[PDB]
C-alpha cells in the first residue's frame, strides 16, 4: 500500500539540524523527530500503509543516522509520543 | 493523538 | 534431562504436544460433579484437555498419591450450559489457597488469550495432596469447574536457603509456594513443555513485554559455539534454546547509552516477586572481562550495579542465573530494564538478557491469589 503521502520532498532539516553529532541525545532528537513526524501521525499509525517505512528510510538517508535510534530511544507513554 | 509504538517499530533494526 | 517420577496428565471429562493424558472419570484421583464437552470451541483452542470439563456444584476435593518433594501444580481453564461469566471460586491446597475469587472469563479476555494455565511450585510432606475446589458461596450463580490439571514431580530447583544470598531490592525461601507468572525466552522463540528440559515448561517470547519500539536486537549463538553447562551444575534449569538466544541494545555504543532495554510485566500487589535472569554471552565478540558491563534495574530500582557475563561465568557460551526479590510499592506493573554501565571503561557499552523467570512468593503462609484483572 504505497503511502498516501509524499515523503521524498519534505524538508527533513528539521531532524538534520537538530539531532546530530556523534552521541544522539535521546531527548533532543526524539523532539526534533517529533516535530517532524508528528502531522502526519494518522497516516504513520495506519498499520496498512507503506508510510512509515518509508519515512524512516529517508529520515535515515538524509541524516546518515545508526539503524534504530528513533526506535530504540524514544518512548514516553504507554500511548505513543505524544504528539500535541 | 500519538505516535504510536507500532510506526516506531518500523524503525527496527535489521540483520 | 530431568525425569519425573509423577507425571499425572489428568484431563477432565475425557496431545498437540506429543503428551497423553487420563480422564478424570474413573480415577482414584476424583474423590457431585457433571462433566459436559466445551459449548464452543475455537480452532485456536486444542481439545484436549481444554474441550472436557468437569464443573463442581458443590466443595470438590481432589487427591494424588505423591511422594515427599516439590511438585509443579497446573490447572488448566477455558472460560466456557451455565454461563460463563459467573464462575467465581477458590482453589486450596494444605495451608495454602491457591485461588480465590477467581474469574476465568475476567482473567483471560483482559489478557486476550482464549484459555489460561495457571503453575505453582509447591512442597509436600506425605504420601497425598489436598485438591479442593469451592465455587464460592458469596454469590450464589457462582460455581467451580476445571478443564484439566498436571502434577508433576519436581527438584528444589527455586529456593534460596543459603545464607546472606537473596535480600530485596532495597530473603528466605523454604517451604514457600510459589506461582509463576512469566517465564520467557528473551531474544528467542517460544518453547513447548516438550522441548523443556524435562520440567514440563513453557517458555514464551519476550518481546510482548517490550515498552516501547526499544527491542536492540536478538542475537544467538554461533554454530561452532557449544552452550556448555558448568560441571557440576543441573542441566535441566533452562533449555539451551534459552542460553543460545539472547537481546541486546544494538552496534552503537552511544545510542546504547540513551535508553534503557525494558520490559514490563503486570503483577498482583500485596506480595513479593522471585525474578530469575538467565544469562549466557553468546556475542564472538565478549570472550573477556571488562567488555559488556551493564547494570541491571527491577522496579526503577537497582538490583545489579555491574553484571559482567564473563566475571559470573569466565568464559564465552557458559549458562548462569541469579536470584532477586522485588517487593513492590502496594494489578501493578513491574518493570525490568538494563543498561550499560561505562566506570570502568568497557570495550562495549551493551546490555544482555537470555531469560526471564518471575514467580509470586506466598505471603507469610496463606494467600498466593490476587485480585481479578480488570480488562
Ligand atoms: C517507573 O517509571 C514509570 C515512569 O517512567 C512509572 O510511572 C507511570 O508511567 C506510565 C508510562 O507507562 C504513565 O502512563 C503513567 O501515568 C505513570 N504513572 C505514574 C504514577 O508514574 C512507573 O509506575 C514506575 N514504576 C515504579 C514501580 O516505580
Ligand atoms: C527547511 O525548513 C527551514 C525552516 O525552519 C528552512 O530554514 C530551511 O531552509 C529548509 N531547508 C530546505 C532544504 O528547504
Ligand atoms: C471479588 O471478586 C469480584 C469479581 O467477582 C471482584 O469485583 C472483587 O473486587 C473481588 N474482591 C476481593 C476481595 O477479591
Amino acid at each position: 500500500t504505497t503511502c498516501k503521502e509524499d515523503f521524498a520532498n519534505k524538508n527533513y532539516t528539521i531532524i538534520t539540524s537538530r539531532c546530530k553529532g556523534p552521541n544522539y541525545p535521546a531527548n533532543v532528537c526524539c523532539s526534533a523527530f517529533k516535530d517532524f513526524a508528528c502531522p502526519f501521525a494518522e497516516v504513520l499509525n495506519d498499520e496498512k500503509n507503506d508510510c512509515a517505512s518509508t519515512m524512516f528510510s529517508y529520515i535515515n538517508l538524509y541524516g546518515r543516522y545508526p539503524p534504530g535510534i528513533f526506535a530504540n530511544m524514544c518512548k514516553e507513554g504507554k500511548e505513543g509520543l505524544d504528539c500535541t | 493523538r500519538y505516535i504510536s509504538y507500532g510506526a516506531l517499530r518500523r524503525n527496527t533494526i535489521p540483520c | 534431562d530431568y525425569s519425573p517420577t509423577e507425571k499425572i496428565l489428568l484431563n477432565c471429562g475425557g496431545d498437540t504436544d506429543n503428551r497423553i493424558w487420563i480422564s478424570d472419570v474413573k480415577s482414584k484421583f476424583l474423590s457431585d460433579s457433571k462433566t459436559s464437552p466445551a459449548l464452543t470451541q475455537d480452532p485456536s483452542v486444542p481439545e484436549v484437555p481444554y474441550m472436557t470439563a468437569r464443573v463442581f456444584r458443590s466443595p470438590f476435593t481432589y487427591t494424588f498419591p505423591v511422594a515427599s518433594g516439590r511438585k509443579f501444580v497446573r490447572l488448566y481453564f477455558y472460560p466456557n450450559g451455565l454461563n460463563a461469566t459467573n464462575s467465581l471460586f477458590s482453589v486450596s491446597f494444605g495451608p495454602y489457597t491457591l485461588l480465590k475469587n477467581f474469574s476465568a472469563s475476567q482473567t483471560a479476555e483482559a489478557l486476550t488469550y482464549a484459555f489460561i494455565i495457571k503453575e505453582f511450585v509447591v512442597n509436600v510432606e506425605g504420601g497425598t495432596l489436598n485438591m479442593t475446589f469451592t465455587p464460592e458461596s458469596a454469590p450464589s450463580n457462582a460455581y467451580a469447574f476445571v478443564n484439566g490439571i498436571e502434577v508433576t514431580s519436581m527438584p528444589d530447583m527455586y529456593s534460596s536457603t543459603d545464607g546472606t544470598l537473596t535480600m530485596v531490592g532495597s530473603t528466605i525461601d523454604n517451604s514457600t509456594a510459589l506461582e509463576n507468572v512469566y517465564r520467557l525466552n528473551v531474544g528467542g522463540n517460544d518453547i513447548s513443555p516438550s522441548a523443556d528440559t524435562g520440567l514440563y515448561r513453557s517458555w514464551y517470547d519476550d518481546q510482548p513485554y517490550i515498552f516501547g519500539a526499544g527491542l536492540g536486537i536478538p542475537e544467538t549463538a554461533d554454530p561452532n559455539m557449544t552452550i556448555k553447562y558448568p560441571t557440576g551444575t543441573p542441566t535441566y534449569v533452562a533449555p539451551v534454546d534459552v542460553y543460545s538466544t539472547a537481546r541486546s541494545m544494538g552496534p552503537t555504543a552511544q545510542i546504547n547509552l540513551n535508553y534503557n532495554l525494558t520490559w514490563i510485566f503486570s503483577i498482583d500487589s500485596g506480595f513479593t516477586y522471585l525474578v530469575r535472569l538467565h544469562f549466557c554471552e553468546v556475542s564472538s565478540n565478549i570472550t573477556k572481562i571488562n567488555q559488556r558491563v551493564f547494570t541491571i534495574y527491577l522496579n526503577n530500582q537497582t538490583a545489579e550495579p555491574e553484571a559482567d557475563v564473563i566475571a559470573w561465568t569466565s568464559s564465552n557460551g557458559v549458562p548462569f542465573h541469579k536470584d532477586y526479590v522485588v517487593n513492590p510499592p502496594e494489578q501493578q506493573d513491574l518493570w525490568l530494564a538494563l543498561h550499560p554501565n561505562p566506570v570502568n571503561k568497557p570495550e562495549y557499552y551493551d546490555s544482555l538478557l537470555n531469560g526471564v523467570e518471575i514467580f509470586k512468593m506466598n505471603t507469610s503462609d496463606g494467600n498466593l491469589a490476587g485480585t481479578n484483572p480488570i480488562p
